[PDB]
RNA sequence: AUUUUACCAAUUAAGAAGAAUAUUAUAAUAAUGGGUGUCUUAUAUUUUAAAUAAAUAUUUAAAUUCCGUGUAGUAAAUUUAUUAUUUGUAUUAUUUAUAUAAUAGGUGUAUUAUAUUUAAAUUUUAAAUUUGUUGUUUUAUAUUUAGAUACAUAUUUAUAGAUUAAUAUAUUUAAAUAAUAUUUUAAAAUUUAUUGAAUAAAUAUAGUAAGAUUAUUUUAGUUGAAUUAAUAAAUAAAUAUUUAUUUUUCUUUGU
């Protein structure tokens, strides 16, 4: 049985703390503000 | 009541009550929830720690109360947060009734959870004294299913 | 209580003279159109 | 999203309709088909000391009311249930068949009450020792 | 009235009230004074893993051996980005840099005196800047981390010349 | 529906994509299956209606 | 020597994932106020009281009473329980778009009555209100789409009088025990609160003003009557639904 719901993401280390929890939710938050690998954008309200 | 009462005192401190984005952001801000903490209401006519030294006797030799066994068992203890729990001598434990049922309550707003009463199960599986919303004992599954069958029935 | 908008696509479809604002200022003059570009990225730059 | 939800609707009294004054001024008589509501003739009327001195004529005879009246009263009761044609109008008073009717259903099978004239038998001895705070 | 007619179910408040996320990401973004329970409850758990572990003393809460301040000042964490066009291929005594907003004067001249050794800092210019801004392709509207601008002055005039 | 063909509605909207898998291709209930046969149109030729592959 | 009169005609296949962890009920196992871009402390983060309420109740008698606004334990911790995102797209039902358009170069006439081609002949549109039934009043641009609730029925277990005001009396024939509902939009300001005349509740109710109320080709009666407030007098009449009396007669006649 789900601990969590499916469509909860999971963010957790591979053994099963959550000692950084709120770090890895951090990184994955700056990975949505600005990720490394975005590529050449194409719309007109470019940030530079 | 808070939320209108914050709106309000924003509304009549720094919103202009234009379209601009200082007040389009307020609007959607203010109906934030902030903490909630019951606070007990201090006594400051009677201090209960102050009353630790009181009733009891003293060494004239030392100058410095006697330890006595008698009053440290009878000691009636009275709670508070920041002084976990005091003790009091029995005589004087009739001023601080309400203390007693104010720590006994639930620290909550009976209104959060109403939900409990107003349903059959929870009314028989929970607990309602002092206003205290303290989930009573219930067996497990396995418990009761194990219980049953050594009962043989 | 009113909104203002001043140049809006019609009930059939986008017109030349709401397309010239599309291409020249970024977005619809509205302002409430949200600018979605993804077939004509998909096109060039993929 | 949500708002005031309707919920389901009491029914009304199954004798509602039927009324005390009809059932102490007039009453039913005749066979089932023929039923005919009669009440006592003569003018009832308060007049000063001194009048009508003699009793002779003052006579106590049952005379049927007016047939439109008769039907009027007769609808009023037949209201209930008027979908089912078979089933035949109520009663002016209550009969034992309906008071046994009453609770002769079967979701009052198990009910050791309210059977066999609970209501109408009166009350049982009291014990002696009985008494209320 | 006819109250008999509804259910127990609480009607809809009208006019309904706008969720307390903030919608705006322009330059008057305003940071919400007000604390929720959920911040708090984030804290505690990060700091001594709520509520699994037992909680330390208070003299370890509030010492500088608390976990949070320990590995601050034993690992300390400031991102601070050069500006390639103040200095690049042009002899320039007005370098500029990005730095975390909890940062200074003081605290910058430190940092660039001890981690790379930059002693001669004549003065620093302060002046914050909201992050950056822009839109995707589907429109969704995604603004970098904030930072602050900082105008370092040097003695000498410095240049990294770029090999074309 | 005790056999749902693949072309029918059953609590969903048409879709191109999710309806027809293969344009080119009928199918039938043949012998409780479903059976996918070749789609093919009827043209009139030497006075008999003929049958081609509808596709082609 | 240039040289084609005037007028008269038509909505149809639809190209594209530009249709779904989609709407609405349904789960009787959780619950301290949800707010992500969050994040120091709280003399500044306290709501409580024996009543009808987020707790909602298996009948028709009698009885207070100047329209009777009414029915009681079925089991004593017993199985009518306020349930919810996936160990079935949870299951079972129900509903669902308003973007994208080449279409014909002339059938009736040419001094003026309005589609059916032999030429004429015909008319001013409907639905409501006006009962002195109009010439009074009001509405309708068109296309598409929503829009309004009296059960046309009863197979063997099966068993159904009345009547006095009352105490009473009972020598007269039957029966398919089933209740739940009952147009719509409106004709009015008092109510219950909140914020400095607006805001949010009230299908609350108006002897109830007015209108709208979705379904051709059908198969049997009346076309201006009746009108007695109140002791023992054969009977009100129209309209409509079901339903019943084959008697004489020279023909006829809806009682
Ligand atoms: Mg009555
Ligand atoms: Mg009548
Ligand atoms: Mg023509
Ligand atoms: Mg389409
Ligand atoms: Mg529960
Ligand atoms: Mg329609
Ligand atoms: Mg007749």
């Amino acid at each position: 049985q789900r601990k969590l719901p499916k469509h909860f993401p999971v963010v957790q280390a591979s053994d099963g703390s959550s000692l950084l929890r709120e770090e890895t939710i951090a990184c994955m938050e700056r990975e949505r503000r600005l990720p490394h690998n975005m590529g050449k954008l194409y719309s007109y309200h470019r940030p530079y | 009541m808070f939320r209108v009462t914050g709106l309000q005192l924003k509304n009549p401190v720094v919103f202009k009550q234009g379209q601009g984005m200082f007040s389009h952001q307020l609007k959607r801000l203010l109906q934030k929830k902030s903490i909630h903490r019951y606070n007990w209401d201090p006594l400051p006519m009677y201090d209960p720690r102050k009353l630790v030294h009181a009733s009891r006797h003293m060494d004239v030799e030392t100058w410095r109360e006697v330890p006595d066994p008698h009053w440290d068992e009878r000691s009636y203890l009275v709670p508070d947060q920041m002084f976990y729990n005091i003790p009091v001598p029995p005589e004087y434990k009739d001023a601080y009734w309400w203390r007693e049922l104010q720590a006994r309550r639930v620290q909550c707003p009976v209104e959060w959870v109403s939900h409990r009463m107003y349903n059959k199960g929870d009314r028989q599986r929970y607990d309602f004294q002092d206003l205290a919303f303290r989930k009573k004992f219930e067996f497990s599954y396995e418990e009761v299913v194990k219980n049953a069958k050594d009962m043989r029935s | 209580p009113t909104l203002y908008l001043y140049r809006f696509p019609g009930p059939h479809g986008p017109g030349p003279y709401t397309m010239k604002y599309w291409w020249t200022l970024g977005c619809f003059p509205t302002g409430m159109e949200v600018p979605f570009r993804l077939h004509e990225f998909l096109s060039t730059y993929q | 999203r949500k708002a005031r939800r309707v919920q389901l609707q009491p029914t009304e009294y199954l004798a509602q309709h039927r009324m005390q004054v009809w059932q102490l001024r007039f009453k039913e008589m005749g066979p089932p088909f023929s039923r005919v509501w009669v009440a006592l003739g003569g003018k009832m009327r308060r007049r000063r000391v001194g009048r009508q001195v003699d009793v002779k004529d003052m006579r106590y005879y049952w005379r049927p009311i007016e047939p439109q009246y008769q039907r009027l009263y007769m609808s009023r009761l037949r209201i209930r249930d008027h979908s089912n044609k078979l089933r035949q109008p109520m009663r002016l008073r209550a009969t034992n068949a309906d008071i046994g009717s009453g609770s002769s259903s079967i979701e009052w099978e198990r009910a050791s009450n309210r059977k066999y004239g609970a209501m109408l038998a009166p009350p049982k001895r009291q014990d002696f020792e009985f008494r209320v705070v | 009235w006819r109250t008999w007619e509804y259910q127990h179910t609480r009607p809809d408040p009208r006019p309904f009230p706008d969720p307390p996320v903030n919608d705006y990401f322009g330059r008057s973004r305003i940071w919400n004074p007000i604390a929720c329970k959920l911040g708090y409850v984030r804290k505690k758990a990060d700091e001594w893993g709520w509520p699994n572990k037992p909680p330390p003393p208070t003299g370890l809460r509030y010492s500088q051996e608390f976990f949070p301040f320990f590995f601050e000042r034993y690992f300390p964490d400031a991102e601070v980005r050069l500006l390639l066009d103040s200095v690049l291929n042009n002899e320039t005594k007005r370098p500029v840099f990005q730095i975390p907003c909890s940062m200074s004067k003081v605290e910058l001249v430190n940092y660039l005196k001890n981690i790379y050794g930059i002693d001669n800092v004549v003065r620093v210019e302060v002046r914050n800047r909201r992050g950056r801004r822009y839109k995707n392709e589907v429109g969704e509207i995604k603004m970098m981390d904030d930072y602050k601008v900082a105008v370092v002055e040097l003695d000498t005039p410095v240049s990294v010349e770029l090999k074309q | 529906p005790r056999i749902l063909l693949d072309r029918s509605l059953w609590k969903s909207l048409w879709i191109t994509k999710l309806q027809l898998p293969d344009i080119n291709r009928w199918e039938r209930v043949v012998n409780s299956r479903r059976v996918t046969e070749d789609r093919y149109a009827f043209v009139e030729e030497e006075g008999v209606m003929h049958k081609v592959n509808w596709g082609l």
